[PDB]
């Protein structure tokens, strides 16, 4: 199935910047600051002395805009890519992909390295089409390690079933409000994300109340909600969801196109997966892991053209 | 007379029970220790304290070249701290550590202290050259493991690797029925 | 004399020589010597360390036996730089606590005009520090 | 974290070692200990903590894609820090190795015993529930084909219980309590596999020779290529039962099929299956690679017999490096100085009466040498 010269989706998951606050005793908040050195300037960000802990704050929407293509000139390519989402949700369901995205929120995977050397950290979720009594995860390092520990929370059903209904409905919304509480040691190393300079360390910052403050990248944050990809051959580490899925530590592509399991080689078998899903025999684990990865690239968005 | 009994292929205490080839292997090694011709009475007294006279040597050799390091302690190289001991015991005549007891003991006093002292021994720089000497492989198998990155990183003579990286690669990818960790233990 | 380093980490190699000079001023407890870095480039120290006012002492004999040795300005210690690094800004609060720590803050724009560092340690304790040396 | 070593054994599998720790020291199952272990490596800043498995199936260092170097590096820390007296864990792992077999079979290694990669079990590990109650731990022989019977009780190994369900110690603990029935498993006499698995264990059992653990396991790959089928324990005993005249009985019949099917005959055309499938299985120790030395002793007394038939069998430069244990650079070096007599590497200008005399002159060793089969 040849790819058009105009194809594009939008992302269904939309994060925001991360704001760093400092909670003194007497329970008041002040945005965290950092330094700047010249003699090539390197910025250093560490907790002040009298602080008690640290808040973080952002917001994610499961917009569910992966239901139909954003722009697609060929109507045969459009009618196929609509039928996979209606067949994935009927034969497999959004329960496996809703749980893996939501664990990355509900533990601190979006807190990249600031988790390291902490005493305890907690997450509190404020879901929007919701009744009340905000969902709170307490003491994640000891209480929550395995997935089961999340499912023993009193409302883990009721929040996966938002993200499913947000992906199932043609206008589904599901806004979340995440807030963390890191109990560091005294004068702790905190690592924010940092700008790109043509070539020593300049942080990405914003302005919160007339003062500079380090902000985790909006793009930096969605790259940790999307660490789901562990469907590659001989998989050990889960990867960030992408086409021909890279690993930036050891600068190599797993799912290289010579493996046959990058995204574009699975899109060309999109008609092939419609006959497998429309039988009655439940398909193999090898051929639904190809479908979990195929849906995670429509949730990611992008442009899928050729020629 | 202890030596001529031992170099005949026969037993004399405390000198070990080895094959006929591996008793000649100690002789060319021990001449490089004095940096002279062979000395026979100091051969006898050296192995009354085996291995703790060889443990007496490696303590002298790492503690000297750290003092007399010309570069910083992160820019140190394996040939610059232990280029004399490690490169002087590899094939005597082969890498059979069950009979080449020199390198087979040397591995014990290298593996144990790896991550002591901030991982000093485990972070020694190495080439793609001397990576092939330790693994008993060729340069093409190094060049195959930089493409697919089983071995974390081409210039062969530029120091790209670490010693604890090459040491742990031998224990999981490059042993043999003679050159392995499970004879000297 | 004027010592020539001929291989080279001179910055870290010149710094060990002062550790002998650190220890030799406790056996005899003098301070009658001067320190002079002639080739103080704006990048390195240079391969010339010189003592002005050693050559027969225990460290420098074995250094000289191998094929590499030959054996105005104000070179002063500047430990005001040591408090600019932000592990010391919180030591400095616990000093001055003896009150609101939250009304104290950072600087957020600092510009350090050509310091220079040589890393060393203690020998009573197991504790490291920096010999910050400028003109 | 701070633990206790159990009773250490010289035949415990690695998967049994992370159950005898995880039961004793207050964890719920094997999954809980692995999850706790991965976090520990994060706190002491090990490089490959992110590759450490939470599955006990992929705990062995061949299951890693690129992190096999960091899996034993993860294993070289736990034996030094998290215990009182250091346990033996690197002596239990199944590491990879580069020891290629004949023709191209790769190998894995567990300490000082090298196994064929093609003889690894991967579907479901058979076990003996009598060792799972009296010894209570898993013998490492259970991870391999060729080992069908338990050599310590003369009883077969179980793979499917009475309710139609299987059994494995990596998912059902070390007690022996299955899934569907949660009962004791109902058991399932021969001799032909019983004496092989006593020989496959590492004891002395006749008529199978006194080979080492690396070389007792190099023959079971070699015999399955002879019969070209699944492994018959009856014929593998009776093949060695009349050494050397049972081993020669195929040899004198190998030539008679290939003499009829005389100077353009080749060593690959006349003695190609016996020689090329027997060089390294696993290595070239003629004290303990008895297949080559007996065939060489057959062919030393056949060098210049039949008007020098075997002396007139042709070899290349590629397949001469398989014999002489060298590279192609030393072959082209002997053409310039003309020690070996007749460039095209696949040229047929070299004969077997010319190569074997060079190996007795310029290419011996301490193990690949004539000094055993004299
Ligand atoms: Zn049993
Ligand atoms: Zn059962």
């Amino acid at each position: 199935m040849k790819l058009p010269t105009n194809l594009a989706y939008e992302r269904s998951i939309d994060p925001s910047d991360v704001c760093f606050f400092v909670v003194w005793p007497d329970d008041r908040k002040t945005p965290l600051t950092y330094n700047s050195r010249t003699l090539h300037q390197v910025d250093f960000c560490h907790v002040p002395y009298g602080a008690s802990h640290i808040e973080c704050s952002f917001s994610v929407s499961f917009s569910s805009e992966l239901r139909q293509p954003y722009k697609c000139n060929s109507s045969k390519v459009k009618q196929t890519l609509v039928q996979l989402v209606e067949l994935y949700e009927t034969k497999i369901g959004w329960t496996e992909l809703a749980t893996r995205y939501l664990m990355n929120i509900c533990n601190g995977k979006w807190l990249w390295k600031n988790t390291r050397k902490a005493y305890c950290w907690n997450i509190v979720l404020t879901p929007w089409p919701w009744n009340g009594e905000k969902v709170g995860f307490e003491d994640i390092r000891t209480n929550y390690t395995s997935r089961q520990d999340f499912k023993n929370n009193k409302n883990w059903s009721a929040i996966v079933e938002m993200i499913k209904t947000a992906f199932s409905s043609t206008d589904g919304l599901a806004i979340f409000e995440v807030r963390a509480t890191l109990h560091l040691p005294t004068n702790a190393m905190v690592r924010p994300s940092q700008v790109f300079t043509e070539k020593s360390r300049v942080f990405q910052s914003t302005t919160i109340d007339g003062e500079r403050s380090p902000i985790l990248g909006a793009f930096k944050t969605g790259a940790a909600i999307a660490t789901i990809d562990d469907w590659y051959p001989e998989a050990t580490e889960p990867l960030r969801v992408g086409r021909f899925g890279v690993h930036r530590e050891d600068v190599t592509c797993y799912r290289h196109p010579s493996t046959g399991k990058d995204f574009f080689s699975i899109l060309q078998q999109a008609e092939h997966y419609i006959e497998v899903l429309s039988a009655n025999k439940t398909p193999a684990q090898e051929t639904i892991n190809d479908m979990h990865f195929l849906m995670a690239n429509l949730i990611k968005g992008g442009m899928f053209q050729h020629k | 007379c202890t030596v001529s009994n031992w170099l005949a292929g026969h037993e004399s205490k405390p000198l070990p029970n080895l094959p006929k080839s591996y008793r000649w292997g100690l002789v060319h090694w021990w001449m490089g220790i004095k940096d002279s011709e062979f000395d026979h009475f100091s051969f006898v007294q050296f192995f009354s304290n085996w291995p703790r006279s060889f443990h007496s040597i490696i303590e002298d050799e790492v503690e000297f070249n750290l003092e007399h390091a010309v570069v910083s302690t992160s820019e140190l190289r394996l040939k610059d701290l232990l280029g004399r001991l490690f490169f002087g015991s590899i094939r005597l005549p082969e890498r059979n550590l069950q009979h080449n007891i020199i390198l087979g003991e040397l591995l014990c006093y290298l593996e144990n202290r790896l991550w002591q002292d901030k991982g000093l021994i485990a972070n020694l720089k190495m080439n793609a050259l001397e990576a092939t000497v330790m693994l008993n492989c060729s340069l093409d198998q190094i060049a195959s493991m930089v493409e697919q990155r089983i071995l974390k990183p081409l210039d062969v003579t530029d120091y790209l690797f670490h010693f604890g990286d090459i040491f742990c690669l031998w224990l999981a990818e490059f042993q043999s029925d003679e050159f392995n960790r499970s004879f000297y233990v | 004399k004027t010592i020539t380093f001929l291989p080279c980490n001179n910055e870290s190699l010149a710094a060990k020589c002062l550790r002998v000079l650190h220890g030799f001023n406790y056996q005899y407890e003098t301070r009658n010597i001067g320190v002079s870095f002639p080739l103080w480039c704006d990048a390195t120290v240079g391969k010339k360390i010189s003592f002005v006012s050693l050559l027969k002492q225990h460290y420098f004999v074995q250094m000289e036996q191998l094929q590499y040795f030959h054996i105005y300005v104000s070179f002063r210690r500047c430990q005001s730089i040591d408090k600019l690094t932000a592990a010391g800004l919180a030591r400095k609060i616990r000093r001055l606590e003896k009150f609101d720590p939250s009304s104290f803050a950072q600087k957020e724009h600092t510009a350090i005009a050509h310091y220079h560092s040589l890393g060393e340690s203690s020998k009573q304790t197991n504790r490291n520090f920096r010999l910050n040396i400028r003109m | 974290m701070f633990l206790q070593r159990p009773k250490p054994y010289s035949d415990e599998s690695l998967e049994s070692f992370f159950i005898r720790v995880a039961n004793k020291n207050g964890y719920g199952d094997v999954h809980r200990f692995l999850e706790a272990t991965k976090r520990f490596l994060q706190d002491i800043d090990h490089n490959g903590y992110q590759t450490f498995p939470t599955d006990i199936t992929r705990i062995n260092p061949y299951s890693a894609k690129n992190s096999s170097s960091a899996r034993t590096a993860s294993f070289l820390k736990l034996a030094q820090l998290t215990f009182n007296e250091p346990p033996e864990l690197l002596g239990l792992a199944i590491n990879r190795t580069n020891m290629k077999y004949s023709p191209s079979t790769s190998a894995v290694v567990r300490g000082a015993e090298v196994f064929p990669r093609s003889l690894l079990r991967t579907h479901s590990i058979p076990c003996c529930p009598l060792c799972l109650r009296e010894n209570g731990y898993a013998s490492y022989l259970w991870h391999f084909q060729g080992y069908e019977y338990c050599h310590s009780h003369n009883v077969p190994l179980i793979t499917t219980c009475s309710c139609g369900k299987e059994f494995d110690y990596r998912v059902s603990g070390l007690k022996g309590i299955c899934c569907k029935c949660k009962e004791p498993i109902t058991l399932t006499g021969h001799e032909a596999a019983c004496t092989v698995s006593n020989w496959l264990a590492g004891h002395e059992s006749k008529p199978l020779p006194n080979l080492p653990k690396s070389y007792r396991w190099g023959l079971v790959h070699w015999w399955m290529g002879i019969k070209d089928s699944e492994f018959d324990h009856f014929s593998f005993v009776q093949f060695f039962s009349n050494w050397p005249r049972s081993f020669h009985s195929i040899i004198e019949d190998e030539v008679e099929f290939n003499l009829e099917h005389t100077s353009e005959l080749r060593l690959k055309d006349l003695l190609g299956r016996l020689f090329f499938g027997s060089i390294r299985l696993p290595e070239r120790n003629l004290q303990h690679n008895i297949i080559l030395g007996e065939l060489l002793c057959y062919l030393e007394n056949r060098l210049w017999q039949d008007k020098g038939l075997i002396a007139n069998l042709k070899m290349n430069a590629l397949e001469a490096t398989v014999m002489l244990n060298c590279s192609l650079d030393q072959i082209a070096s002997m053409v310039e100085q003309r020690i070996l007599k007749p460039l095209d590497v696949t040229d047929y200008l070299f004969h077997f009466g010319d190569i074997f005399c060079l190996w007795l002159a310029e290419f011996q060793s301490d193990e690949f040498n004539r000094s055993f089969y004299v």
